[PDB]
Order: structure tokens, then sequence, then C-alpha cells
RNA sequence: AGCUUGACUGCGAGCGUGACGGCGCGAGCAGGUGCGAAAGCAGGUCAUAGUGAUCCGGUGGUUCUGAAUGGAAGGGCCAUC
RNA sequence: UUGAGCUUUGAUGUGUAGGAUAGGUGGGAGGAGCCGACCUUGAAAUACCACCCUUUAAUGUUUGAUGUUCUAACGUUGACCCGUAAUCCGGGUUGCGGACAGUGUCUGGUGGGUAGUUUGACUGGGGCGGUC
């Protein structure tokens, strides 16, 4: 087969540290196509308590550039400012009707507090299990729209919630400099305690580990 | 009285502290219990008033040895 | 009591910090100001902290 | 951190104590010759909520926390949990099961709903004068005998049961009250 | 409106006002910036209200001390809650 | 008899609707076989596998929860015998209880039954109202 090798170099008994088993993710994978990682870390929250939830943008300090299509709900003159951002349809409630039909080509949806009559009236159930962010908790709507897709658009990866412990995140490309994803997981690590929601429970971070895609598996520590 | 006869613990005095330090003159009893014991060297039953750390002492030295500390304190048994 | 404080802790090596007020619910951003340190008896530009 | 006497919250001023937060309604004030005055406090409760009555002396204060009360939007269902949205800044907040009850079958879409905010996120959630709702399980009802008023009841699309006339048969969009729960006229 | 962080660190001759604790103004010097071609100005906002003494306790820094010695704990100084 | 937790191996999720025999989310082009994203779909569209939610046992579990039985601690303000001309007590068989109760230490709850005290000042009397 090509599923037996995979769970030969899978020791759950030792937690793999920082510089060992990322390093080798290459090898751990018998993949076809070009392809990433993947990052999985854990966050001890209730599901009965709304009070735990953490979300937020996170600026990711080095791999992918701009490839997320984002869009603008902006007036006036930020209708033609957020356009140099990067982002491609940039307007108003002309793209309600994109709404309407359940377009997935975008993820992200982006404005600001002079159109968040736009989503808040029009994107009321599609936008949020669409699950598409729009927050004063985030700054996914600042009034800095000229400013925001320069990184954002380039490397942010939003934090969702879910109803378990979990809150998995994307790595970058497989060929790109594996020591600064190291740190990058690291810097998510100050990222989720930059919060310490005040009523966490016994952990912060139980087990974390980052897999590729489908292959490897690379436990992780929590506290290095 | 509340006396021990292995050991001789009378009970001590002491403060029943609050969580605003409020001093209360209680007074720390003794675990005694009226034990029945048996005597290989008598073949017989002895019923003293030992304490729970009195139980202890006969635990490692034998009950013939316990009492003979008894009989040279002028105590009886 | 709306305007809450923040600190700022300067990125150089020095553990030197200035402190001051700044209202989270209008700008939610981070202040970058770039006053004197002196430790260092340099420029450095301060980052926002608690 | 507040404090206020009982000469001080007098009508819409929450007071905290063990808890849960309480909310004045009407109060008199008695001063009366040889003793300490008193005020009949007619408190209501919050979070259960029915009633509750005492009679406060000149002492003592209590802690005014929270009282903010302010228009939402409801608009997203999933599983348990609820949301709402301002828009006066936007902010996005949680409800609960423990904030709906006996309230849920109301409210359906973009409603102009009310909350209670407290410490996270919600108390109760207070659904509109007027919303509108569709039935889709209802007999189509035959005139019968009749000779008076009735008059058939009808299962509603949110799970709800109303007693509607016999002109609405299937698919008809109706708006009712949530006060009471009775039939009140037809959208057209 | 352009450009920016002088809302900067160590001082400060002097006086004003208070029983005192304190408060207020401060030229100018030293280091280091900002703006203006340049002279110059800036250690908050036109001014006067937006605030409470100490004790104790918490965070960061600094061998300053550190109960025989070498360390650390706990104290000291400074920034500060 | 059993209840809950773990590092363990996997099985296990049957609607509306898409041919149906969909676990939540982030990825999303992998395994003489041939699906899949793409799409018809809905509140969410799968593949490939991840971190886990849950039904299911095999295990070393960590051990608690009680429930019978047995007697030798302990209770015996049941009888009988003796010290003893003694309804106290003590010894003796025995009967019924039985590792319950009861007591001691630590600890949470209840606690005007009881104890120590506080309950401001200016004020055209104190009070009341008002101010600091």
């Amino acid at each position: 087969k090509r599923m037996r090798v995979i769970r030969e170099k899978v020791d759950a008994t030792k937690q793999y540290d920082i510089n060992e088993a990322i390093a080798l993710l290459k090898e751990l994978a018998t993949a076809k196509f070009v392809e990433s990682v993947d990052v999985a870390v854990n966050l001890g929250i209730d599901a009965r308590k709304s009070d735990q939830n953490v979300r937020g943008a996170t600026v990711l300090p080095h791999g992918t550039g701009r490839s997320v299509r984002v869009a603008v709900f902006t007036q006036g003159a930020n209708a033609e400012a957020a356009k140099a951002a990067g982002a491609e349809l940039v307007g108003m409630e002309d793209l309600a009707d994109q709404i309407k039909k359940g377009e997935m080509n975008f993820d992200v949806v982006i404005a600001s507090p002079d159109a968040m009559r736009v989503v808040g009236q029009l994107g009321q159930v599609l936008g949020p299990r669409g699950l598409m962010p729009n927050p004063k908790v985030g700054t996914v709507t600042p009034n800095v729209a000229e400013a925001v897709k320069n990184a954002k658009a380039g490397q942010v990866r939003y934090r969702n919630d879910k109803n378990g412990i979990i809150h998995t995140t994307i790595g970058k490309v497989d060929f790109d400099a594996d020591k600064l994803k190291e740190n990058l997981e690291a810097l998510l690590v100050a990222l989720k305690k930059a919060k310490p929601t005040q009523a966490k429970g016994v952990y912060i971070k139980k087990v974390s580990i980052s897999t590729t895609m489908g292959a490897g598996v690379a436990v992780d520590q929590a506290g290095l | 009285s509340r006396v021990c006869q292995v050991t001789g613990k009378r009970p001590v005095t002491g403060n029943n502290r609050s969580h605003a330090l409020n001093a209360t003159k209680r007074r720390f009893l003794p675990n005694l219990h009226s034990h029945r014991f048996w005597v290989e060297s008598e073949k017989r039953f002895v019923t003293l008033r030992v304490s729970a750390k009195g139980m202890r002492v006969i635990d490692k030295k034998g009950i013939d040895t316990v009492l003979a500390e008894l009989r040279a304190r002028g105590e009886k048994y | 009591g709306i305007r809450e404080k923040i600190k700022l802790v300067s990125s150089a090596g020095t553990g030197h910090f200035y402190t001051t007020t700044k209202n989270k619910r209008t700008k939610p951003e981070k202040l970058e100001l770039k006053k004197f340190d002196p430790v260092v008896r340099q420029h450095v530009i301060y980052k926002e902290a608690k | 951190m507040a404090t206020y006497y009982s000469n001080d919250f007098r009508a819409g001023l929450k007071i905290m104590l063990d808890g849960e937060p309480y909310a004045v309604e009407a109060s008199e004030f008695v001063k009366p010759g040889k003793g300490q005055a008193f005020a009949r406090v007619k408190l209501r409760r919050l979070l259960t909520g029915t009633r509750v009555e005492k009679t406060f002396k000149s002492t003592d204060s209590a802690e005014g926390a929270d009282v903010v009360d302010m228009n939402l939007t409801y608009l997203y269902n999933d599983g348990e949990f609820w949301h709402f949205m301002n828009n006066e800044t936007f902010e996005q907040l949680s409800a609960d099961a423990k904030a709906i009850g006996d309230n849920a079958k109301w409210l359906l879409d973009q409603a102009e709903c009310i909350v209670t905010l407290w410490n996270g996120q919600p108390i109760s959630v207070t659904p509109p004068n007027f919303v509108e709702l569709e039935i889709v399980d209802t007999d189509p009802g035959l005139k019968g005998d009749t000779a008076g008023t009735g008059g058939k009841p009808a299962t509603l699309s949110t799970g709800a049961v109303v007693k509607v006339p016999l002109f609405v048969q299937i698919g008809e969009v109706i708006k009712v009250d949530t006060r009471s729960g009775e039939y009140v006229s037809r959208v057209k």
C-alpha cells in the first residue's frame, strides 16, 4: 500500500521538539502535487459558555503574498481608494446580488463603519453558516481602508471558533524558509495568549500538532 | 479524667482563630478510646483507656512491655 | 471611565517604558510613537502593550 | 463601582445583591415620626424573572450594575446559540437558550428586538410588538354548519400554534402580536 | 491643509500661594529629536474644574544590600498598578 | 454488581436535498481499481487525511458508589451468675447489634441560643429634608 509507511515514523510517545520533526516534513509525506502545511492548536473552551470565544485578526510576521480575493463595502472616495490595496470587487449593494447567488469566490469580508448598513441588513444569514467574517472586536472594519489589505490580503489568517477545544490554522508553502515557520508557530503562541477571555480553565494549550496536508504527524509543544 | 494511660495526654488549651484573627479559648481533646487488650503473659483481658497514638506504641512494643511502665508510676489497671 | 490606560514598551533592549491613556473602543490599533529613551539615548519607536 | 442608598434609586435603576440583579419598578416614601424612614420598593426580577418585594430602610446602599438596555437586530441561528447585531457601533453578540425561554418562536428574522446586557452577554430577549409569520400545517377549512365564531387551529412555521379564521389555509403570510399571541391581521 | 510626535530624559536660578502635607509659574543649561530656507518655537491642549495622603500588595528593571561564605528568597532605588 | 477518567486499537454518526448508506471546523487535487473536487444541492458539499466531538468494547485502569455475608474491635440503659444482705459499678458465659454507631482532630453549611462592639457631622433644638 501507500498508507503504511506513513504510520511507521509517527511516535505518539515521543513528543517532538521544534527543530526535530518540522524540518523533516518533506520526507514524511509522499504527496503527488504541490501542497502546503496546516497547524492545529487547541484552546480550552466549553461548548455551552459564550464568554470564552477567542476571535481576532492575526497579522502574520514570508511565504504566500496576495492570494485571497477579499471584498470591500465602502462609500465615497474609499470605494476608489481601497482598490489600490489589491481588492477586485469594491462597491455597494450591487455586491449584495452576489451574496444572494451564493458565490464562493470570496472568503473574507472587510467593510468600514460607512457601508455597515449593507451587510447588517442584506447579508444577514448568508454572511456569518457562511462564516465570511464584521467586527470592534477584531480589526475587520476600521476606517483605514487604504492600508488594510497591504498586509491583510497578503499574510493574515483569521481565527475562527469551534464548539470544542480546537483552533486549526494554516501553514505556508512547503519550500519556504522552515526556520521562519517554526517562529511563526512560536508567534502564534503570543497571539493566542494575548487574551488570557480571562475565564480559561486548567491549561492554556494542551495538544498542538502541525500536519502538512494529510500525511505527516508532527507533535509540537506548548511551552517551547 | 481524659488522660491516656500510655502517653499521658491531658487536654491542652488553645485559640479558635477565625478569619479576622478573633481569639476564643477552646480545648483540644485527645482521641481517646476504651479498648480491651490481650496479654500473652497474663492470659486475660486488660482494658486500658489509651489514645490513638497509644495503640501505635503497642503497635511497636509488646503489650507486656507497656504495662511494666504502668507499675512504676502508681497506676491502677 | 471609558478611556483606559496603556503601557508603551520600548522596542530596544532596555526595560524603560512610558505610560499613557488610549480609548480602545474608538481606534483599536496600536500606537507606534517615536520618543526619547533615557537609557540607550536613542530615539527608539515605542510599541503598545498592557 | 457605584453606591445608591434608598433615597437615590426610585425608578429604572438596577441594583445588585448576591445576585441576581433586580430592577425597581415603583416605590413610595414614608418618613414617619419616631423611628427611621423606609421605602416600599417594589422590585422586579430580571433573570427568571417574576417579582421580589423588599422594604429598605434608610440603611443601606446597593451596587448599581449593570443598567444597559439597547436596540439590537436578530440575524442568525445555529444549533443552540443565537446572535444579534448593533446599528450604532456594529458589534457582535452571543445569546443562549437561557435568555430566550418562552420567546424563541416569535422572532424569526431581522426583527427590531431588545435585550438586557449584563456581564456577558445577555440576560433575556424581548421580542417586538409585530412579526410576520406563515402557516404551513393547517387544514383546508370548510365552512361547516357553522352558526357562529370559529375558527380553526393552525400550526405555524416556527413551531408555534395560533388560532386563525377561515380564509387562510396554506402558505398565507400573516402578522401577529407577541405579547399575548393572537391573530390580528394578514399582510397583503 | 502639508509634514510630524517636544504629550522627551536629567536639571532648574527664582518667586507666587498655603499652618503644613502640597499646589502653580519658570528663563536657561546638558543630552536627544520635530518643523521652518532662515530668524525661532515645542518638556501637552486659550486659561482656571476632570481628582485623594499613607500603609499593604502585584508586575518590569537595576548586584544596591543580601543574617558564616558563594547564590537566591525577601527588602532598597527607579518606572508603575 | 458496578459507575465515572486515561496514553490503546478501530468500528460508529442512516433526515430536507444531491442516484444515497453527509460527525463540527480548517485545509482541499489522492489511492484486474476508479471515486472526487468541479456540479444539480442546502443553514453547511464530501474527496486525500488531519485535530477531535460522540456510540462501542478489549485491556494495566485510578479507584470511588453500595450490598449482601461472617466475627474478633466497639455498643449492649437484654437476661442470667458472682464480688454482694447492692435496680451503682466491675468480671463471666450468652443473646442482639456490628465494622454501622459513637467520640477526637481538620473542614464547609446553619447559627441573636449567646458574647464583644459600631450605628457621622454641620443644624437659626433632634429629628426629618438638604449639604460635605
